[PDB]
RNA sequence: UCGAUGUCGGCUCGUCGCAUCCUGGGGCUGAAGAAGGUCCCAAGGGUUGGGCUGUUCGCCCAUUAAAGCGGCACGCGAGCU
RNA sequence: CGAAUGCCGGCAUGAGUAACGAUAAAGAGGGUGAGAAUCCCUCUCGCCGUAAGCCCAAGGGUUCCUACGCAAUGGUCGUCAGCGUAGGGUUAGGCGGGACCUAAGGUGAAGCCGAAAGGCGUAGCCGAAGGGCAGCCGGUUAAUAUUCCGGCCCUUCCCGCAGGUGCGAUGGGGGGACGCUCUAGGCUAGGGGGACCGGAGCCAUGGACGAGCCCGGCCAGAAGCGCAGGGUGGGAGGUAGGCAAAUCCGCCUCCCAACAAGCUCUGCGUGGUGGGGAAGCCCGUACGGGUGACAACCCCCCGAAGCCAGGGAGCCAAGAAAAGCCUCUAAGCACAACCUGCGGGAACCCGUACCGCAAACCGACACAGGUGGGCGGGUGCAAGAGCACUCAGGCGCGCGGGAGAACCCUCGCCAAGGAACUCUGCAAGUUGGCCCCGUAACUUCGGGAGAAGGGGUGCUCCCUGGGGUGAUGAGCCCCGGGGAGCCGCAGUGAACAGGCUCUGGCGACUGUUUACCAAAAACACAGCUCUCUGCGAACUCGUAAGAGGAGGUAUAGGGAGCGACGCUUGCCCGGUGCCGGAAGGUCAAGGGGAGGGGUGCAAGCCCCGAACCGAAGCCCCGGUGAACGGCGGCCGUAACUAUAACGGUCCUAAGGUAGCGAAAUUCCUUGUCGGGUAAGUUCCGACCUGCACGAAAAGCGUAACGACCGGAGCGCUGUCUCGGCGAGGGACCCGGUGAAAUUGAACUGGCCGUGAAGAUGCGGCCUACCCGUGGCAGGACGAAAAGACCCCGUGGAGCUUUACUGCAGC
RNA sequence: CGAGCUAGCCCUGGCCAGGGUGAAGCUGGGGUGAGACCCAGUGGAGGCCCGAACCGGUGGGGGAUGCAAACCCCUCGGAUG
RNA sequence: GUGGUUCGUGGAGCCAUGGGGGAAUCUGGGCGGACCACCGCCUAAGGCUAAGUACUCCGGGUGACCGAUAGCGCACCAGUA
RNA sequence: CGCGGGGUGGAGCAGCCUGGUAGCUCGUCGGGCUCAUAACCCGAAGGUCGUCGGUUCAAAUCCGGCCCCCGCAACCA
RNA sequence: CCGAGGGUAGGGCCCGUGACUGGGGCGAAGUCGUAACAAGGUAGCUGUACCGGAAGGUGCGGCUGGA
RNA sequence: GUGGGAGAGGGUGGUGGAAUUCCCGGAGUAGCGGUGAAAUGCGCAGAUACCGGGAGGAACGCCGAUGGCGAAGGCAGCCACCUGGUCCACCCGUGACGCUGAGGCGCGAAAGCGUGGGGAGCAAACCGGAUUAGAUACCCGGGUAGUCCACGCCCUAAACG
């Protein structure tokens, strides 16, 4: 039947997006760790135009 | 009137609609003066504080006048009488001869071509409104005001009206829709005569679906659900509450009085 | 045997014991004959079809030579329901 | 280190075993090649065809196209590929997004709130498949095109000239601008026919050289006409409202219209010119190219759900916003400006490949699953997007070959019987569409109803009445009737297409739910009733500010129970709860200090501390049960027996009424009597002895409804007696690829014993050559899950309350 | 950190072939003192009916190291709310 | 009313305080563990102040420390597939 | 089988738990009023306290054993 | 073609019958109370409505067959 | 026809005092109520008794009579509006148009029912207190449907002269 991903570009970086990250204290610091801990990329890699 | 249905249909046998034959052919409302966009949501910033409610026919708000010293003297010719969604009572839509336009709720008997009008002076007759000491003691009344210049709030549902009783200093006694002898200001207005279209007390609303037409969701019984989310609730084949009948809250609701004790508008009520 | 031995009945498939329901043989009879009672020997084969109940079981219906009791993890769920 | 169902890694076993992902289906010839069932080609065959064909959107991100390539990826093969290497390929003022607007919602100057981090928030911004907005048809590429090119046709800006007008705003008003269902008139798309017109062709096999077969008979199109329809009255005075101003709008008031008559604006014909162009035949492709062609390019008929669109009629639940656009004025300005022509110049950013019901998206996979919108032709079937066959177009599903056992799946048929089957007709059957006859109890008058039960149903000729388009006619097409006759076993001849009734239980009913075991008698529901709430409402969220309620106001809103409707809902306020009691009795802080203590030589300073005044709660006094609840025991008595209308006595706060009752409640129980059967632990009607019904956790009924549950009869049957054949997919055989759980190690037999009491392994005897393949499941206490019941552990969680203790709230 | 699954709600868009049945309201005639009311024809209602898409998931059967961590065939419910 | 201290209301002072009352300028105020008396110690309600102490992203030294299942998760294009 | 409640004049109930004392309503008997019966009035009678044991000086009363009676439990499998 | 009769199916009417139940009648001397007839010891009777072992009671209104 | 008359005849609306019950203010205690007699019951939380104010509902005293009216039911304070029947005088008009009335049709106390309002007094049911052998009754204290209104049903009566 239907599944749990149904890809959307909008609602990704509009929920794990980097403004979206910034606006609250708590994501600020999920950006903090990932960038203290190296990942190579902080948020998730959303594309097209 | 209400209109009846002969059983092509169960439930729309037991239905009942209201007669809108007072309705002035007129319908399609008046832009200007109404409508405004009415923002329909079952709860505040976030959760819902009321349950139930959601769904039902789109909404358009009419704007009414509901303080009419706005135009004191100034007369105007009742135009229509229309239909309005957002409330019980039907509203008449009236045209100033200062060329101002705006709604009222329409009172029981004021016919369209009716000249009506405000202030210390107007004649005591159906649609003109006046500060409530002009108003002759006994006389029945709707649209009252409860504290001078801060609109009308009492017996404004359908066909709802209060009854002046007494004078008292610079307050005159009422006597609400509900039986409350109530000491209000001299200075609050009060339209003339009762609300009208007094039959919608009498429609059988039908199905299930026309509930759910005027925005009503179903609403579920404790005694269905269970322990976790409500007092009457489980545990075998239904039960007899267990306890005195309470809220999904908690607070019994077969008795328990509300009104919070201490409150300054104490003293100016009388009644039930 | 609880780091799992599936548990009532039905079904399918059977096998065995004999403290034998039939039929084979027999003693005694309050066995004239016929049909019975009762015991003793004997399991080689047979031991039906429905109504009701989940039923085992019983109760009935129409028969029958008879419409036996039990065992096999109340035999049988890596065969079924 | 030998074990921890231990960790990591490697390699065994099952095993050449099960599999190879839809039963839509393949065959042959020819090519290429080191090597083809598997690639190209062609010929034949089978599948889809409201798709398994086209077109958009999301998403994916090189998958597109070309060449060169098989180690791996492909469930086999592979010269092939969506794979490897490399080069190419995506063209826009008009299609979509942006320098347009606004919805929910986000944000957020101001303002407010919060230990902090933060929460709220009118104005403004942001936010889109909504509003606004200028492009049609063809041609080109291996690959892009409304993007490139051709024809034709539009839009804004800027700067000129040439005229017009008080021009001018983020400010006023207009408009934009709205539901559902049913609809008209005319059009278009789309589809059918044609003796007419255009075509390469063709007489096949017994007949036909003929109004014969076959193929096609369009497309865009500015101005201007024409045909549809959409919009809108014009004057003129008066004004105090549209938060400044208005000449605009609004509201009085006189004139002229009341019509679309006139302006507009749409679409739809037609339009200069522009473009297309079939079969078949010739070719060489991986495919398209050339002849046909100077192609013809016309007459009817059906016709939309689409356009004219702000069309109309009805109804009730009463149906976004902002801008563009029109107008009105303010400042400013009036040598500005704005309007109409007419030239000339300027027009950015981003998206465009390809997949897109799917091998390119979501499901670890080339996964029988899931995925929004548009087109979806013909014929026949009453109609259709149904169904059967087939257009165009796409397919044959990336393992094959044989075989023709058991058994499985899927399907067909059957003697006689027909429910005996079984928990149950579970399943399977019968029945089916259409037209016409003909239909009961009951009933809330609609229904029950497709009740039931019946006939008709094809084809030929004859005669005949209606429509539509044309003109009052031909044709063309839609509907009717009659009459003769033909042939089959059979005419909705194939596909799509209710088994029917009688009677209980439950809930009124359409609805909802345990996504992945429960679709119900459960929830919901209109409806009733109790109860709270006078508005800064009650109630709910939040520490607040806030917000919902509600831009509502007692015919309204929150909580609760019952659950359409009919007839009804009896008694107890003793306990509990809620409500009402300016008396008391108790009662904390605090008021009060009689009186006592500690130090000082003292004045002082420091503690206790009794009358007494002190709330809410409680006690006490009343009320209320559609509030929490409850609603008896033992003896006696009638002129047959029997039984008790009558009585006594004990205890209640009062002592279950009506009505129902072996029940969805009946233990004893299969109560007992009637009905249904040959036979009836169920079912149905009675009786009442109700272990242990009973009146809003409603009582007893009820037309209608039901994938609910019980009983029963008809009908029909492979359910059964009791099987039998046949079919196809597997299973079996050969070739290619090749898993799995499990597994102390194995040289792994029966009986009777024996043993931790159920032995291949210990004992005695019995049998028994070594190794396989198809089968059956009795056994290995077979596998799978550190048993899910049980108990234990002073283990854990969810729930309850007059358990303890807190806490919020009041 | 999550409502890209799921549950509600808000904003704005789409979708629902084809048939039955025929409520009110109209118009006409009947009827009366005026009525109620009755006939027709008209009209086209409805948590109506039959059944595609579309949404479900009733019974059975297969699948159970599957095509699939819910699937397939038959069959069935709603299908203008 | 509470916090801080060894201090859990304890004979509970001192030091911080939300609440309410509410002074004094040297013969004025605090403290020395309820309180009072002596005897002493200090000078609150404004602020600044090196060095001695902490740590190790980073650089160099040293190891009865590891040696690619060890040692950081990584010796190797890892916070990567 | 198990839990706890109960046997008292003719009927239905008290009486114990803090042992010495059996009380109430009805009924029954005698007498009255009435023509007579009932009602009402006046008086009177009746209880091995379920039984066998002992506990104490003394048992309805306290304690064990049986005989019936009534109500409650008979769960997980 | 029609057609006696036969057969399938659904209705109408009518008669017999049935556990059991509602009332009615009749049956020399059973139980309980006394409602009515005298003012019947509460005038009665009534349509109706609720209630009660039974006559009955009581509510509202009417009547003279009573004061 | 003309012209007059009486009347609680019908409908609608509006309105006046009397009294009852509740409420508040006053002032006042020690009992009130109730019957054949008493009890329930109400009352030092201040009853009853009196004064004042207020709310609300229903019925309308005297006039009232053995009266009037109406087809029957029935109909009563006062005011107006709309309306029916009806008797008299004048003998003017039509000019036999008349009687009755199966059926239909409307009317129809009280009680009852429906949906909504209202609810003071009374009041079935019901609750207590007396009385009785027992009282489910007559008496006493409470008390709900109902009585009241709007629309709609129901159609009965000793609807009786
Ligand atoms: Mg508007
Ligand atoms: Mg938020
Ligand atoms: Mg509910
Ligand atoms: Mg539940
Ligand atoms: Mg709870
Ligand atoms: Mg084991
Ligand atoms: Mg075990
Ligand atoms: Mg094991
Ligand atoms: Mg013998
Ligand atoms: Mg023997
Ligand atoms: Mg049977
Ligand atoms: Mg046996
Ligand atoms: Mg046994
Ligand atoms: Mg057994
Ligand atoms: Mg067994
Ligand atoms: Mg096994
Ligand atoms: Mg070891
Ligand atoms: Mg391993
Ligand atoms: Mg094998
Ligand atoms: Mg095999
Ligand atoms: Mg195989
Ligand atoms: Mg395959
Ligand atoms: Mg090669
Ligand atoms: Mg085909
Ligand atoms: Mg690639
Ligand atoms: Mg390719
Ligand atoms: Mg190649
Ligand atoms: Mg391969
Ligand atoms: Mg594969
Ligand atoms: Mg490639
Ligand atoms: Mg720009
Ligand atoms: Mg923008
Ligand atoms: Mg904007
Ligand atoms: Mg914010
Ligand atoms: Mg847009
Ligand atoms: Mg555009
Ligand atoms: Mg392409
Ligand atoms: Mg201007
Ligand atoms: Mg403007
Ligand atoms: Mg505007
Ligand atoms: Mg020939
Ligand atoms: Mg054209
Ligand atoms: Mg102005
Ligand atoms: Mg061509
Ligand atoms: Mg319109
Ligand atoms: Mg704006
Ligand atoms: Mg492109
Ligand atoms: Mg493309
Ligand atoms: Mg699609
Ligand atoms: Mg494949
Ligand atoms: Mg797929
Ligand atoms: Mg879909
Ligand atoms: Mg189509
Ligand atoms: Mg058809
Ligand atoms: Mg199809
Ligand atoms: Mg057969
Ligand atoms: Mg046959
Ligand atoms: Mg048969
Ligand atoms: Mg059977
Ligand atoms: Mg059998
Ligand atoms: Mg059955
Ligand atoms: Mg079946
Ligand atoms: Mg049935
Ligand atoms: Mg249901
Ligand atoms: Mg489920
Ligand atoms: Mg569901
Ligand atoms: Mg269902
Ligand atoms: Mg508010
Ligand atoms: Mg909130
Ligand atoms: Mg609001
Ligand atoms: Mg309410
Ligand atoms: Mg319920
Ligand atoms: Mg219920
Ligand atoms: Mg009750
Ligand atoms: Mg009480
Ligand atoms: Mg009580
Ligand atoms: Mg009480
Ligand atoms: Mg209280
Ligand atoms: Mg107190
Ligand atoms: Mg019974
Ligand atoms: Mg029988
Ligand atoms: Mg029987
Ligand atoms: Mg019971
Ligand atoms: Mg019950
Ligand atoms: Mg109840
Ligand atoms: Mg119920
Ligand atoms: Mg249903
Ligand atoms: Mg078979
Ligand atoms: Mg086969
Ligand atoms: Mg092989
Ligand atoms: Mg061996
Ligand atoms: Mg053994
Ligand atoms: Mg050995
Ligand atoms: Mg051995
Ligand atoms: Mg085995
Ligand atoms: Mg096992
Ligand atoms: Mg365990
Ligand atoms: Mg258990
Ligand atoms: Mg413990
Ligand atoms: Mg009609
Ligand atoms: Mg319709
Ligand atoms: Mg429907
Ligand atoms: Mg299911
Ligand atoms: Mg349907
Ligand atoms: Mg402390
Ligand atoms: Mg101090
Ligand atoms: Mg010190
Ligand atoms: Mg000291
Ligand atoms: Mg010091
Ligand atoms: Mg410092
Ligand atoms: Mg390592
Ligand atoms: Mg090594
Ligand atoms: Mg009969
Ligand atoms: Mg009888
Ligand atoms: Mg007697
Ligand atoms: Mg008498
Ligand atoms: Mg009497
Ligand atoms: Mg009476
Ligand atoms: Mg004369
Ligand atoms: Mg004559
Ligand atoms: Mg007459
Ligand atoms: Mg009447
Ligand atoms: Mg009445
Ligand atoms: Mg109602
Ligand atoms: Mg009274
Ligand atoms: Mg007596
Ligand atoms: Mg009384
Ligand atoms: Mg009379």
């Amino acid at each position: 039947m239907k599944r749990t991903w149904q890809p959307n570009r909008r609602k990704r970086a509009k929920t794990h997006g980097f403004r979206a990250r910034m606006r609250t204290p708590g994501g600020r610091k999920v950006l903090k760790r990932r960038r203290q801990k190296g990942r190579w990329r902080l948020t998730p890699a959303v594309r097209k135009r | 009137a209400v209109k009846k249905f002969k059983p092509y249909t169960p439930s729309r046998r037991f239905m009942t609609v209201a007669d809108f034959s007072e309705i002035t052919k007129t319908e399609p409302e008046k832009s200007l003066v109404k409508p405004l966009k009415k923002t329909g949501g079952r709860n505040n910033q976030g959760r819902i504080t009321v349950r139930f409610r959601g769904g039902g026919h789109k909404r358009l708000y009419r704007i009414i006048d509901f303080k009419r010293w706005d135009k004191v003297g100034i007369p105007a010719k009742v135009a229509a009488i229309e239909y309005d969604p957002n409330r019980s009572a039907r509203i008449a839509l009236l045209h100033y001869v200062d060329g101002e336009k705006r709604y009222i709720i329409a009172p029981d008997g004021l016919q369209v071509g009716q000249q009506v009008v405000a202030g210390p002076d107007a004649p005591i007759q159906v649609g003109n409104a006046l500060p409530l000491r002009f108003i002759p003691v006994g006389t029945v009344v709707h649209a009252v005001e409860l504290e001078p210049k801060k609109g009308a709030k009492l017996a404004r549902a359908a066909g709802t009206s209060a009854q002046i009783q007494g004078r008292e200093g610079d307050y005159v006694i009422l006597r609400l829709p509900s039986g409350e002898l109530r000491k209000v200001h001299g200075e609050c207005y009060a339209t003339v005569g009762a609300v009208g279209n007094a039959d919608h007390k009498n429609i059988v609303l039908g199905k299930a679906g026309r509930s759910r037409w005027l925005g009503r969701r179903p609403h579920v019984r404790g005694a269905a659900m269970n322990p976790v989310d409500h007092p009457h609730g489980g545990g075998e084949g239904r039960a007899p509450r267990g306890r005195p009948p309470a809220s999904p809250w908690g607070w019994q609701t077969k008795g328990l009085k509300t009104r919070k004790r201490r409150k300054p508008s104490s003293r100016f009520i009388i009644a039930r």
